[PDB]
């Protein structure tokens, strides 16, 4: 806030560190506020959103990471294959088949097809 | 250029065969025609939900097809709707045999 | 256009206003009749659609 | 008369479009203009950002030469009759490594085959003098390249071409084969045309979906760019290859339509296959053995580079004009420069200054390694207005590499300056 | 290419008298049970 009141646009590294700290603690809503602040400042929010969802998965906040990923996918952003695999595997291990199937549908819509790994993860819950 | 092909092209444009040609051209760029039909239906539903009063004498499906044709480099009238300039007056309608 | 009383009632309103006609999800009166008849014959019939998302069974009446 | 890249060139012959037109080739919104470098495709209409792609070219399959990639050699433009020994020559090749030989043989037979579109299209093809490929190059050009690896590879490819011609086109060969390539220079030119104008696309004809190497007319007249405006899509129903403008991009009258070959390759592969080099190549790699490491995040920040390491672009929206120093050269630098990233640890100015000074020393060493300078290369280039295309390509490659090293030095200096704000 | 999974299963079987009773049994506000037909009169 002091840097912003100073009239200087904050660096991308500062916002990235703030997003990482919010993901480590678990404050997904403040992370989305930071992402919107980055977007209104014309910064690209793909890498920051990926770091946010990765930290939320690591911080055991699976549902928050899932809804943040769904919001990002609805926005139009794309995700890396590792994020897809991590989200699907964690959702299937927890037992949430709905979010896993939704992430798989979003992945197939984004152009990446599904392999035997995702289907086995889904069948782990379907059985 | 054939010399005596004015009336034929005029009748092709007036009758509505342009719609059939555009449908064939848009189906020549689609694997499954059923998904194309569903996509056109969804786009027309969005157009109707956006502006209800706009339609009623202008077809949203024809509007979608005309927008898709215009975005492809081919000029088409909006929703393939044309008026007869030679109409005699109000309340007078042509008889198409 | 044939049997769905509610949908048919809504069709006139949607056409007069100009809104899009939603796809009916309830069973027609012909199916409901069958169920009633078969259950008069002591035979049950339930739709029982299952959601692929959360694996839950939902009865349609 | 507004100055446009198309206006400087001259319009092409009407016949060039006509031969395709009578055979169903169709072009919408584009003009063909000839020049000193060669034919090129330019726009003739203002196109606003579109929701979907627009088709500028429709090229039928009956005007193309296509060979399948895998072992079953299927010629869907089946101009080779059964039992012809040209198929025996084509099949007697390794399936994986050598594909230009089969395309060259097919092009030669198409030139021989009557009532074929390529018989008329070959006149507009670049001649041996107009061709810029390094297969049609002397030893002087390979020596002027100043790169031993690339010169050795090109010499080995020329040797392979000569050996293949001497093996397949022997004296006892039938006359129908001998009339194809009577001299080895014709076969070398055929291989040059095949290599410099090959397209690798997946096509579907009927029920079969396969990947193949095709020689498509009117699609090889588009120049190369790393920010393409068009791409080669395939239409299976009409069995035509269509060039479509990228969606969401604004094209104005006079712009040059461009397509990308080998997205993600260094200038070595470009200079090897197409005989071309670009100073703004974002995939160039400069081998630095210095122990020093620059900070990647601060570098991309000071140079306003956004995106993942697999997709880098200059965010000119944050750029607010001004900085135009940023281009593909600095992107390739950031990709090749040794970088360190350790969580969120902030960079130290003294360590980064030592790193950039060591990098500048190593870059000055590498620049001194070449027995020439940028000014000397530019003077040699302007001194020879008309000369061999291969020598011009060689000196341009040298100048591009030297300018890349110089721009890396300048970018390191700008980083050292701007890091302390 | 994950398909859109639609799962609908109609089921038929013999019904217990308890279910055919619960199809008609209703509890009025006073507390009586309705549903039993006992008189042949229609109108």
């Amino acid at each position: 806030r002091r840097e912003l009141s100073e009239g200087l646009r904050p660096l991308h590294e500062t916002f990235l560190a703030l997003v990482r700290l919010f993901g480590a603690k678990g404050l997904a809503t403040r992370g989305l506020e930071i992402l919107a602040a980055m977007e209104k400042l014309k910064y690209d929010i793909r890498q920051a959103w990926l770091v946010l969802v990765e930290e939320l998965v690591r911080s055991n906040h699976l549902e928050d990471a899932n809804k943040v990923f769904l919001k990002g996918a609805e926005g139009g952003l794309r995700a890396t294959d590792e994020i897809y695999d991590l989200l699907i595997e964690q959702d299937c291990k927890v037992g949430d088949h709905s979010n896993a199937l939704t992430i798989a549908y979003e992945m197939e819509a984004a152009g990446r097809m599904a392999t035997t790994f995702h289907f086995n993860c889904l069948l782990s819950v379907q059985a | 250029r054939i010399p005596f092909l004015e009336e034929q092209v005029r009748k092709i444009r007036d009758g509505g065969k342009l719609l059939t040609m555009d449908i064939h051209r848009l189906l020549l760029n689609e694997d499954n025609r059923f998904d194309f039909v569903n996509e056109i239906a969804a786009e027309a539903k969005q157009y109707v939900e956006n502006n209800r009063d706009e339609y009623g004498a202008k077809k949203a499906i024809l509007h979608v097809l005309s927008n898709r044709m215009n975005d492809a480099g081919v000029y088409r009238a909006e929703a393939y709707m044309e008026s007869d300039p030679f109409k005699p007056g109000p309340g007078y309608m042509k008889d198409e045999l | 256009k044939s049997d769905h009383i509610r949908a048919r009632q809504e069709v006139l309103g949607t056409t007069i206003i100009g809104g899009t006609i939603p796809n009916p999800e309830d069973a027609p009166e012909s199916f409901r009749l069958l169920v009633r008849e078969l259950r008069s014959l002591a035979l049950e019939l339930n739709h029982f659609l299952v959601s692929e998302k959360n694996f839950q069974i939902n009865r349609k009446e | 008369p507004h100055d446009t890249p198309a206006s400087q060139l001259e319009l092409a012959d009407p016949d060039f479009y006509k031969i395709g037109y009578v055979r169903s080739f169709r072009a919408y919104g584009i003009e063909f203009r000839e020049g000193p470098d060669g034919y090129g495709v330019f726009a003739s209409r203002d196109v606003e950002p579109l929701r979907r792609a627009r088709v500028i070219m429709e090229i039928p399959l009956e005007l193309m030469l296509t060979i399948s990639k895998k072992l079953p050699w299927m010629f869907f433009p089946d101009i080779i009759p059964v039992g012809h020994p040209i198929f025996d020559i084509i099949n007697s090749t390794n399936p994986e490594t050598d594909s230009d030989l089969r395309l060259a043989c097919l092009l030669l037979y198409a030139f021989d085959c009557k009532d074929n579109f390529w018989q008329l299209y070959g006149d507009f093809l670049p001649s041996d003098d107009e061709c810029t490929s390094f297969l049609l190059a002397t030893e002087e050009d390979l020596l002027e390249l100043q790169d031993e690896k690339l010169a050795s590879t090109m010499r080995e490819q020329q040797q392979r071409a000569l050996e293949f011609w001497e093996k397949n086109w022997h004296s006892a060969v039938p006359l129908k084969i001998k009339r194809l390539a009577r001299d080895p220079e014709r076969f070398i030119w055929a291989m040059c045309i095949a290599q410099s104008r090959s397209i690798n696309l997946q096509m579907r004809i009927g029920a079969l979906v396969q990947d193949a190497n095709l020689l498509v007319p009117y699609a090889d007249m588009m120049n190369h760019s790393f920010q393409p405006n068009c791409f080669f899509h395939w239409r299976f129903k009409d069995r035509m290859l269509e060039v479509m403008i990228n969606a969401g991009q604004r094209i104005r009258k006079g712009d040059e339509m461009t397509v990308d070959y080998m997205a993600g390759q260094k200038n070595n592969f470009f200079m090897q296959r197409y005989g071309f080099s670009s100073p703004v190549n974002p995939w160039d790699v400069i081998h630095f053995t210095g122990d020093a490491k620059i900070h990647l995040d601060t570098f991309l920040s000071v140079f306003n580079i956004s995106g993942l390491p697999g997709e880098y672009y200059h965010n000119s929206r944050l750029s607010n004009d001004g900085d135009s120093f940023v281009d593909g050269a600095i992107i390739a630098a950031a990709r090749t420069l040794p970088t360190w990233s350790d969580g969120d640890l902030p960079p130290i100015p003294s360590l980064e200054r030592k790193a950039v000074k060591e990098l500048q020393e190593e870059c000055h060493q590498m620049l001194a390694e070449f027995p020439t300078t940028s000014d000397e290369d530019q003077k040699i280039l302007d001194s020879m207005p008309d000369c061999r295309r291969t020598l011009e390509a060689a000196i341009k490659y040298r100048l591009h590499r030297k300018l890349l090293i110089e721009k890396v030095i300048q970018a390191l200096d700008i980083y050292q300056d701007r890091i302390l704000f | 290419m994950i398909d859109r999974y639609k799962h609908q299963q109609l089921r038929i079987g013999s019904v217990s008298p308890q279910q055919i009773s619960a199809w008609a049994t209703k509890i009025l506000p006073n507390g009586e049970i309705v549903g039993e037909v006992t008189k042949p009169y229609t109108f």
